């Protein structure tokens, strides 16, 4: 087979990511 | 011509001065003082200081239910009403819920499987019980979907919780629901995996016409506690009764006709006439006002428009009356409407510029503006680096700091010297004073007063170019 199942199934946030993304777009902002 | 818009600007102040002052009708505050303290302060028995507001365990909910609650609902004058200060009228029955989740809904490592035989999650709506439990006879032990209940989610304290869930309207009598909260206590309704408890019900006070609507929630966290939580809202749902109700549709209607005007000439000059506009920070005023204007009339049409419930609750009136929507939007009325209050009555300093001195401090605010901001950047970058510095050390032991806005909020108090000592002092001997010292002194002496250092050369700035051009032409 199917492939894309359907995602967010709860809740809770994974801070990690958004983080990560964060910092990659700040710095592309400063750059 | 400026005078035009000066008195057309009065008059649409005087207008919303009318609003909120028929709005903010007389003594409500004492209506919804007594239903508090009655509700609230009360000990839960005659022998315990316990009252709904220091809640701490799941007896003490049982005790309050069968006790303090049924004797503030059931007021002794064929099965008579009840009028609860001789003058606030119980409207139908009061109705109980609850909120669970589901047993294995948890992982347990494989090596604990052998002295931990369940594990409840926390709350959410893909871990929610769904099946019979118990006596497995009525609807306290039946599940019932959030469409067939009329329900909607709360926010509250831990969690947003559904408008499902397993329910009881109560009875008119104090025999009868205390008959109905024994049997509930006697086969358990309320173990491990409980997860919220709603308690729901309405009274009318026909002297000033104005119904209440009151919410008492009790949060079961995974971790164990109670956490309550309550909500008393006054509404009006009758509005013509009398003349001065009239009165306040016929200025309602002005409002309307006023920000219709408002709206048109916004169009009509932003369409040809200076398509830029936005230069000004007086038109981005004009424009949020009129936003939030029109956001407030469509709230207010969409809320008084159907009163279903309402007609609904008098074809009979042995039932449950559901207003908690009609609270909830008149609780968002009511902020909108305050903040578009704000916003207008700010609006006022485009016309105060009769003299030679207002000029002079409105050109230093404007001029200050930029360099203001491109200071108060590093303010806040500061202000935000001691706050989650203080949520990462002192979050887990002292709640004043349990949450970021929380951190924010204290930090705010420390300035104006509302702070206490004897909490955050023990949470950590070291980098406790140090911050504290640190904060006050970074603070106060450096970061306030360069604030000050560049009004101070903005305005003096000003004062010399203005007695420079003027007095040599
Ligand atoms: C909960 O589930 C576990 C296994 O998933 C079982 O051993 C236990 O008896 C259950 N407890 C209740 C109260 O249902
Ligand atoms: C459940 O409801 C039925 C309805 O008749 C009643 O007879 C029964 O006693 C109830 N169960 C309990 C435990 O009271
Ligand atoms: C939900 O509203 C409908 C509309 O009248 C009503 O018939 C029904 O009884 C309500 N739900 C409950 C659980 O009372
Ligand atoms: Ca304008």
């Amino acid at each position: 087979h199917v492939r894309f199942v359907f995602p967010e199934p709860t809740a809770d946030v994974n801070y990690i990511v958004m983080l990560t993304c964060a910092v990659c777009l700040v710095t592309y902002m400063v750059m | 011509s400026v005078l035009r818009e000066l008195v057309t600007y009065l008059l649409f102040l005087i207008v919303l001065c009318i609003l909120t002052y028929g709005m903010m009708s007389s003594n409500v505050y004492y209506y919804t003082r007594m239903m508090s303290q009655l509700f609230l302060d009360t000990p839960v028995s005659k022998t315990e200081k316990t009252n709904f507001k220091t809640l701490s365990s799941m007896e003490d909910f049982w005790k309050f239910t069968e006790g303090s609650l049924l004797d503030g609902l059931y007021w002794k004058m064929a099965d008579n009403r009840s009028f609860i200060f001789y003058e606030n009228l119980l409207l139908g029955v009061p109705r109980i819920r609850q909120l669970r989740v589901r047993n294995g809904s948890c992982s347990i490592p494989q090596d604990l499987r052998d002295e931990i035989k369940e594990c409840y999650d926390v709350y959410s709506v893909s871990s929610e019980d769904r099946a019979p439990f118990g006596p497995r006879n009525g609807t306290a032990w039946i599940y019932t979907s959030e469409k067939d209940l009329n329900g909607s989610s709360h926010w509250g304290i831990i969690a947003t919780y559904s408008g499902a869930g397993y329910y009881l309207d109560l009875s008119r009598t104090r025999e009868e629901t205390a008959a109905q909260v024994a049997s509930l206590k006697k086969n358990v309704w309320l173990d491990r995996g409980t997860r919220a408890t709603f308690i729901d019900f309405s009274v009318y006070n026909a002297n000033i016409n104005l119904f209440c609507v009151v919410r008492l929630l009790v949060e079961f966290p995974a971790t164990g506690g109670v956490i309550p939580s309550w909500q008393f809202q006054p509404l009006k749902l009758i509005r013509y009764v009398t003349t001065f109700d009239f009165f306040l549709a016929a200025c309602e209607i002005i409002f309307c006709f006023f920000i219709f005007y408002y709206v048109v000439e916004e169009i009509l000059e932003i369409r040809i006439h200076k398509l830029h506009y936005f230069r000004s920070f007086w038109n981005c005023l004009d424009v949020v006002i009129v936003v939030l204007s029109v956001v407030a009339i469509g709230i207010n049409i969409y809320r008084t428009s159907n009163v279903e419930v309402l007609l609904q609750f008098l074809e009979d009136q042995n039932t449950f009356p559901n207003f908690e929507h009609l609270a909830y939007w008149q609780i968002q009325f009511n902020n909108i409407a305050a903040v578009t209050v704000f916003f207008v009555w700010i609006k006022l300093f485009k016309f105060i510029n009769f003299n030679r001195t207002m000029s002079q401090l409105s050109t230093t605010m404007s001029r200050c503006a930029k360099d203001l901001f491109g200071f108060a950047i590093m303010f806040f970058i500061i202000f935000l680096a001691y706050a989650q510095l203080a949520y990462l050390v002192f979050g887990t032991q002292v709640d004043d700091f349990s949450t970021f806005q929380e951190c924010i909020f204290t930090q705010f108090r420390i300035i104006l010297g509302d702070i206490n000592f004897a909490e955050i002092e023990e949470a950590n001997r070291v980098l406790g004073p140090i911050y504290f010292t640190t904060f006050v002194f970074f603070m106060f002496f450096i970061l306030l007063n360069m604030f000050l250092a560049i009004i101070n050369d903005t305005y003096s700035e000003v004062k010399s170019d203005l007695a420079q051009q003027k007095a040599e032409m």
